[PDB]
């Protein structure tokens, strides 16, 4: 009954990084590299958390977010950015994100925020 | 002609933001991989991540040295064979199949900075993959650059089309849209026009 | 304005990027050289110590650059000096001198914090063979003042910064080496602050307000 | 040991560790001078098989040292190692060949092979 994570990420070095880190703690990770598939998987299956990059090819990370919440997905969404800035976090919070992180990060930080957000 | 003009403070800050972003990704992945080895369990998987990320950090650094960092008079010339080398190595870990055709020439630095920057536009044109073909035509004194993209998803990257067309963007320039902007700014400084033509099978970015 | 030369946007951009690349060439190279040692075998704990330190160095330099050179959003945006202290501290765990920060975690306009981080670079340059570098944040949020104090066995204002600061016509074209002092001074101008140099035989105090 | 003897002249101590290790791991006997620590003893130069000059910091002017070495007609061959932009032109201008110079970064294989090439000529 392990923790299920939807990873919506395109930069494949980050995705492999996050996959390795999460899977080393027995998380299940289902990753996609297109936002429009992210919107579909998030609308249709159940996850403990969605890790979402702002930097996506077929649309903005924010559109993924805004569409998921407009479709009334209650799944908690952690946003990842390679692009620091206070303004990005706040816009994320405005669109319905639970939390925000900048790359790079350590394994300890990602895991700690996931538990904090999900509450298990 | 360009619908917005960025101050030196803004162009400089955005360009650096962009380089840091693109090189931080593999560097961060490397540290993550190293952290996984000070634990245990994923040692062969971690090492593979460290190795490819290192190779990629290096490829991105080399590409950025010329595409963003090169400097000096138009007399500081650059060999397109050197462009082809950093480009080919950059694109190993990118999605499209990358090919290069054309005879080695020496061009003014701004022309080769343009060329490498158009490859980034090209790479954005086919986000789900495909092929990116470079063709160098003309002579060293008036070359033509032809970047031909094919793939299942195929577009002009929207900010690039917007800026190219003279329309002043609704959104302000950021470390993402700075690279299309920079591309257009290089082309003005180099005395070349970019053209964008679409057919059923491909998009062609050209400059001459 | 009081700066002796003006770079175009294309030039300031190219040179700042050039400087970022120069500063990460050796750590990226070393990671790849360490991996090479690893594969042929024989020096495995050395090659791994080299990879770990090089990878940490690269990360620290990139993260410092991201704030000191990088964008951070729109005109009215502020940066937490707490963030500045973290990237500055991590940057300096890799450099010769010993680094200290005295100041209250406050929100300042972004160019004033970029100025601040850029003065740390000048300060570091001022003591080639090591020593101490100490930051002190003074003043209000509307009128802040930075104090960087350096001590060490050699002590000279970094010549390109000296040149540009005093308003001299540069002896050499601005390049990836001198762009950072140019940039430091460019930031000061934009942020409505001015930098002073107090040199003695024991220390140099770089300050701005 | 009977193996190769290398003087590595460095303008930055921390940047050189990478290079020391590569040389050492090949069982080279490696001696180092830190230009920010001490001048070069020019009396000891005929005692090494090769001299590596590592340039990175322009304010250290290690290029000047290379000039002095050149104009003094040191007989030990010199390999220059740099990642600095601009230096390749200044260094070829002094009369150094293409194989006397190496841009950074480079593969370990490349360094070790170029060293063997220079010493055995
Ligand atoms: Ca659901
Ligand atoms: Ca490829
Ligand atoms: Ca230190
Ligand atoms: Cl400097
Ligand atoms: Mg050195
Ligand atoms: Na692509």
């Amino acid at each position: 009954g392990s923790m299920r994570v939807l990873l919506i990420e395109d930069d494949s070095a980050i995705a492999q990084s996050i996959e390795l880190m999460l899977k080393s703690e027995s998380f299940n990770v289902y990753t996609t590299d297109l936002g429009e598939e992210g919107i579909d998987l998030g609308k249709l299956y159940d996850y403990d958390i969605i890790l979402l990059d702002l930097n996506l090819p077929d649309m903005s990370g924010y559109e993924v977010l805004r569409t998921l919440r407009l479709s009334k997905v209650k799944t908690p969404i952690l946003i990842l950015s390679g692009m620091a800035g206070i303004e990005d976090k706040v816009r994320g919070l405005g669109f319905g994100a639970d939390d925000y992180m900048t790359k790079p990060f350590h394994k300890d930080e990602l895991i700690a925020r996931i538990h904090a957000i999900v509450r298990r | 002609s360009l619908p917005v003009t960025l101050s030196a403070l803004d162009l400089g800050a955005l360009l650096c933001s962009r380089i840091c972003h693109d090189i931080i990704s593999p560097i961060g992945a490397i540290n993550n991989g190293l952290e996984l080895l000070e634990e245990g369990g994923a040692d062969e998987d971690a090492m593979a991540l460290i190795k490819s990320s290192a190779r990629n950090a290096s490829a991105r650094l080399q590409f950025a040295r010329i595409a963003f960092g090169a400097a000096g008079s138009a007399g500081v010339q650059i060999d397109t064979g050197d462009a082809q080398n950093v480009a080919t190595e950059y694109f190993r870990n990118e999605k499209p199949e990358f090919t290069w055709e054309g005879a080695r020439v020496l061009l003014p630095k701004n022309k080769v900075k343009l060329l490498l920057n158009m490859l980034l536009i090209g790479n954005g044109a086919i986000p789900r993959g495909g092929s990116l073909a470079v063709r160098l035509e003309g002579s060293d004194t008036d070359p033509r650059f032809v970047i031909t993209v094919k793939g299942r998803m195929l577009r002009v990257p929207p900010k690039f089309l917007e800026l190219h067309s003279g329309a002043a963007p609704e959104e302000p320039i950021d470390a993402h849209s700075v690279q299309p902007y920079y591309t257009l700014l290089l082309a003005e400084e180099a005395g070349m026009k970019i053209s964008i033509h679409a057919t059923a099978e491909d998009i062609v970015f050209s400059a001459e």
